This record gives C-alpha cells, sequence and structure tokens, in this order.
RNA sequence: AUACCCUCGA
C-alpha cells in the first residue's frame, strides 16, 4: 500500500480482475527512439534496425574502377552538450554528436591482398541527433 | 582518383547532406509537429497517435 | 506581409 495513495482512495466499481496493470502509456515512443540509437552497445552491437543498421547498409563502397574500400567500425554517440531545460531556455535542439569509425583500405588492383595501407580513424561529426527526452518528446530549436 | 596517401579519411567525407536532410526531418515533416501542452492529457494522446 | 505544411472549431 504506497503512500499516495493513502491520501484518497477511489471508490471503484470494478466488478472484474486486474488480470494484467495498464502497461506505460508512452512506452510506443520510448521503445522505437532508444532502438533507433542503440545506446548500450556490447562487443557485437545489436544488428537490429538503427544508425548501426542504416550504416551497415551503406558499409561497402567500390571505387569506380579502383580498388579502394570503405569500411565502418562501431560508431560512438557523443554526450549532450545541453541539459534539455537549458536546451528549452536557449533553443540549443538537445541534440548529441554522432561520430563513427571508417578505414580507408586501398590496394594495388592484384586481385590479392597487395598494396597494405589501410588507414583505418574516426570520421568527422557527422551531423547532431536530436536524443529524445525521457517523456517521449524531444526539443528542436527550444520547442517541444 | 585520390590517393591513400593524398587523402585521410576525415577529408573525403562531407558530413553536411545527412546533418541537412535530419534538420529536415525533425523539423519540416509534416509529422514533426509542435506538442499540443495545454493538458498532460493532450501531450500523452499526441504521443499516442 | 507572399506560398506551402500542420493542428483545431462550426
Amino acid at each position: 500500500y504506497s503512500y499516495t495513495e493513502k491520501k484518497r482512495i477511489r471508490k471503484d466499481f470494478s466488478k472484474l480482475p486486474d488480470v494484467m496493470d495498464v502497461p506505460y502509456l508512452l512506452a510506443i515512443q520510448l521503445d522505437s527512439y532508444r532502438e533507433f540509437l542503440q545506446a548500450g552497445a556490447t562487443k557485437e552491437q545489436f544488428r537490429d534496425v538503427g544508425l548501426h543498421a542504416a550504416f551497415k547498409s551503406v558499409f561497402p563502397i567500390i571505387s569506380y574502377s579502383g580498388n579502394a574500400a570503405l569500411e565502418y567500425v562501431g560508431y560512438r554517440l557523443g554526450e549532450p552538450a545541453f541539459d534539455v531545460k537549458e536546451c528549452v531556455l536557449r533553443g540549443v535542439t538537445f541534440a548529441v554528436p554522432l561520430r563513427v569509425k571508417v578505414r580507408l583500405i586501398i590496394f594495388d588492383r592484384e586481385s590479392s591482398n597487395k598494396a597494405i595501407k589501410d588507414i583505418k580513424e574516426q570520421e568527422v561529426y557527422m551531423g547532431e541527433i536530436p536524443l529524445m527526452t525521457e517523456n517521449g518528446t524531444f526539443i528542436i530549436n527550444g520547442t517541444e | 582518383m585520390a590517393e591513400s596517401e593524398g587523402l585521410m579519411p576525415q577529408d573525403l567525407i562531407n558530413a553536411k547532406p545527412v546533418a541537412a536532410a535530419i534538420k529536415e526531418f525533425f523539423g519540416s515533416s509534416q509529422l514533426s509537429q509542435f506538442m499540443d501542452q495545454n493538458n498532460p492529457l493532450s501531450e500523452i494522446t499526441h504521443k499516442r497517435r
């Protein structure tokens, strides 16, 4: 028996049992975005949909009549620059930076592992994701 | 046509199109719209829409 | 002080 209800009891006329408690109301939005972001990454991040899915979708790049590819490694989400209240006060869109690790591997076009020069480094800041707030919304230019 | 020594990965990728697309979707898409905040119930029924 | 888009009322 919780403390909040101890203040006022509603007389309920329920003549049927509560087999299942009402689920969280905004889960349909919060689940989708947190699955799209994949904040929790293991040694192998989940192969499900998301930014990771799109990056793997565009992973192999073959140069036109050239021996050079851009392999993608796991991306790294940035840290929020501002707190959501601060963004509402200022209009900072509550965004978080996005960065990914890519490897530029060139070859000698000898149909084998020739001209071994693999340059792997974290790519440029590929924009910023708005990082939906805990209440199911997100701030864009100071407006919810 | 650029060389592996002549070009670095940070200098090849231009991130402007992806940022522009994300901003356009998040600010001007039909499904992106201001939350109805006159009621706490309005917010719930807007997010479950 | 011009065009679209969204939402709402009868």
